């Protein structure tokens, strides 16, 4: 397995055409403030293809 | 769940470059971080830096940005941990956690730990001394350096009720150890690494 | 129940609210397969089994 | 938020009533972002609490905690002889993760009186240029002692007073010695060696003090 290729699977908005986001900010899920930290409601928005 | 299974201690001299690994078993690899935390003897814990697999980015302390190397393997799901120019005040037992991928994190899984012995002069062998008192009585060991040595009275005979004082740390430099019991006063010292299975005989 | 006599119970004709258990902070695992996590209160199913 | 300093330290509780464990803050933690381990003799630390609020699945009931800006507490009911180890705090409310010094729980025992014996230097040692006399303090429940060494005329130190550390026995009883390192021939070119020890709620009387 080749884990060297992402591809963001969480977002709060769409993304605009021609538009480049390599932030790696804790997803806001649910209703509970994440504030940094991950688990329950807080996903990471990176994801390997495998 | 999250088997975090370590190597041994190293016996290592002052300045070197250590490699410890840690297996890490379980759930996936790339899915959860990984960061190392030391623990000196009595000094309670301390942050040294962390990995995310995913990223492959390392975020080190203020104490290590420029020693420390953590990388992590992500083929084996195996952690290690470089740190060049180690000083005398490295005997610590380093702790493999598997933390998650965030900014602010906490340590749910650790490991065994390895304490790597950094200070080392020489592997000379213990000495064993038969102080008789004035049955109270024990056999001190002293001038050993490797320190797996454990005084077995007799492979088991006067265990019973003996007191195994932890080493410490001589003004020469090598560890010393005692162990005395009171009521056959054969004490049978073993030394692993150095295979030293000197008796001794103590009488009241 | 048990393993082997998993008792399910339909449930139909009625207004059924998700966020009390994807916003409770008391259960162990919440994996959705198939749908997300989220936008689970948007989506009007015929019937639904548990 | 850098700073995190454990207030008891130590604490001698009974095996059965309830224990405060303390972990002021020292940067205003904006989030109650704090974490309690149990860290046993010789072995890995326990996940306890996240969030000084919420417990782990798998820990007992008895493990709780309170603190909201600048003071978290650990309210332990029932300690039972497993839950008598280290605990640690660990705060991530900040970008450098720092942790405590740690408090040792420890059991009641009833006060104790130890034993002090004086081993005489072996034969090899009085011959060599090592000779050490060995003073063991076995059997005592307070581990808060001063042994003395009167190695000359006065109360000289030097290095017999090594500390050789001890630990918690079954019975809750701990053990400390000293063993001298001095040349073959200033052993006998001395005075009596006699080992007193000041111990808390006792005295301090020569016992077995060997002429030369």
């Amino acid at each position: 397995g080749n884990y060297n290729y992402l591809y963001r699977l969480f977002r709060k908005s769409n993304l605009k055409p021609f538009e480049r986001d390599i932030s790696t900010e804790i997803y806001q899920a649910g209703s509970t403030p994440c504030n940094g930290v991950e688990g329950f409601n807080c996903y990471f928005p990176l994801q390997s293809y495998g | 769940q999250v088997q975090l299974v370590q190597s041994g201690a190293e016996v290592k001299r002052p300045g070197s470059s250590v490699k410890v690994s840690c297996k890490a078993s379980g759930d996936t690899f790339i899915n959860y971080a990984f960061s190392w935390v030391r623990q000196a003897p009595g000094q309670g814990l301390e942050w040294m830096g962390r990995i995310i697999p995913i990223l492959d980015i390392a975020h080190y302390a203020q104490k290590f940005q420029g020693r420390l190397t953590i990388t992590a393997d992500k083929s084996t799901d195996t952690a290690y941990m470089e740190l060049t120019s180690l000083k005398s005040d490295d005997t610590a037992v380093y702790f493999c956690a598997r933390v998650f991928r965030g900014s602010q994190y906490w340590f749910d899984p650790w490991g065994q730990g390895t304490l790597v012995t950094v200070s080392s002069a020489s592997t000379k062998g213990p000495s064993v001394f038969p102080l008789a008192p004035s049955a109270a009585l024990g056999c001190l060991v002293k001038d050993y350096f490797p320190e797996p040595v454990t005084v077995s009275w007799n492979s088991g005979a006067l265990t019973s009720g003996v007191h195994t004082f932890p080493a410490v740390l001589q003004s020469s430099g090598l560890y010393s150890l005692s162990s005395v019991v009171t009521v056959t006063y054969i004490c049978n010292v073993n030394h692993k690494p150095s295979n030293t299975k000197v008796d001794k005989r103590v009488e009241p | 129940a048990s393993v082997y006599a998993w008792n399910r119970k339909r449930i139909s004709n009625c207004v059924a609210d998700y966020s009390v258990l994807y916003n409770s902070a008391s259960f162990s695992t919440f994996k959705c397969y198939g749908v997300s996590p989220t936008k689970l209160n948007d989506l009007c199913f015929t019937n639904v089994y548990a | 938020e850098i700073v995190l300093t454990q207030s008891p330290g130590t604490l001698s509780l009974s095996p059965g009533e309830r224990a405060t464990l303390s972990c002021r803050a020292s940067q205003s933690i904006n989030n109650r972002h704090l974490a309690w381990y149990q860290q046993k003799r010789g072995q890995a630390p326990r996940f306890l609490i996240y969030g000084a609020a919420s417990r782990a699945t798998g820990i007992p009931d008895r493990f709780s905690g309170s603190g909201s800006g600048t003071d978290f507490t650990l309210t332990i009911s029932r300690l039972e002889p497993e839950d008598f180890a280290v605990y640690y705090c660990q705060q991530y409310g900040s970008s450098p993760p720092t942790f405590g010094q740690g408090t040792k729980v420890e059991i009641k025992r009833t006060v104790a009186a130890p034993s002090v014996f004086i081993f005489p230097p072996s034969d090899e040692q009085l011959k060599s240029g090592t000779a050490s006399v060995v003073c063991l303090l076995n059997n005592f429940y307070p581990r808060e002692a001063k042994v003395q060494w009167k190695v000359d005329n006065a109360l000289q130190s030097g290095n017999s007073q090594e500390s050789v550390t001890e630990q918690d026995s079954k019975d809750s009883t701990y053990s400390l010695s000293s063993t001298l390192t001095l040349s073959k021939a200033d052993y006998e070119k001395h005075k009596v060696y006699a080992c007193e020890v000041t111990h808390q709620g006792l005295s301090s009387p020569v016992t077995k003090s060997f002429n030369r």
